[PDB]
């Protein structure tokens, strides 16, 4: 028999890349494949905002003076912030911007553990040179959808969240070069990350999960 | 005649997606949702997106 060991982990881009395990046996690649897809795509640990705190709005269906966008619009653009932490699970962040300007995730102000991976990415737009906005973002670490309803000051906002650092997994299995032995294929698996988690340790922890998995009937 | 005062509280939910809800398309073909299927189990096509 033969056991697969990854051999080149690609990075075409900060978001996508393509793991390969080389010497995958007959009938074994399809089956390894499509299990490590599943798990890749459905239960992942990653960090995304929970809870986000305005300093001067009531509710979510509250317009504010200054901010070209409804509450509702920052709360969504909040939602979809890759943010990737090394510690503890519930770190809060603060963002203070005085001035007209599209406001950005570099003006969020980092912690020595937090560091945003898009520091492009926009919440809202101030339209006035007398205006003012101050947020404390809660992010802790998660795994799955956990919605706003299942989970007490009036200030609060309760946002979804989305914890998946995985976003598309597409593999193909393709007939190895491996000239002594015939029929060997190798697994070519690409994966579109939001830019929080490393292929090689999302495959491997997929893998150990699928293990841990495995020890049932055994 | 005869009131003081009303007072009126405006309330304000947020309804999503449930197994139950018609939803139909523009020609003429409607139904209900049965199943919220988890993304891993939806078909897929060759370069990945379901």
């Amino acid at each position: 028999f033969l056991k697969p060991r990854l051999v080149d982990i690609e990075q075409v881009s900060s978001t996508h890349a393509k793991v390969t395990l080389e010497p995958l046996e007959r009938g074994f690649g399809h089956t390894l494949g499509n299990a490590l897809r599943r798990i890749l795509l459905s239960s992942m640990p990653g960090c995304a905002v929970t809870e986000v705190e305005i300093d001067g709005v009531l509710h979510e269906y509250s317009t504010k003076e200054g901010v070209q966008e409804d509450i509702l619009e920052i709360l969504l653009n909040l939602k979809g912030l890759a943010v990737r932490v090394q510690g503890k699970d519930e770190v809060i962040l603060t963002l203070n911007k005085s001035g007209i300007g599209p406001v950005t995730a570099a003006d969020i102000t980092h912690d020595g553990d937090v560091e945003i991976v898009k520091p492009q990415h926009v919440i809202c737009h101030l339209t006035d040179e007398n205006a003012s906005i101050s947020m404390r973002i809660k992010v802790q670490r998660g795994r799955g959808y956990v919605p706003a309803s299942t989970r007490r000051p009036i200030g609060r906002l309760l946002v979804d969240a989305c914890y998946s650092p995985v976003e598309r997994i597409a593999y193909n299995v393709e007939a190895a070069r491996v000239e002594q032995r015939t029929d060997l294929d190798k697994l070519v698996i690409e994966m579109e990350t939001n830019g929080t988690i490393d292929p090689e340790e999302a495959i491997r922890r997929a893998a150990t999960i699928l293990a841990e998995q495995l020890e049932a009937f055994v | 005649p005869g009131v003081l005062k009303i007072v009126k509280v405006y309330l304000a939910v947020k309804r999503r997606i449930q197994p139950g809800d018609k939803m139909a398309g523009r020609h003429g073909n409607k139904g209900v949702i049965s199943k919220i299927n988890p993304i891993e189990d939806m078909p897929y096509d060759e370069n990945g997106t379901p």
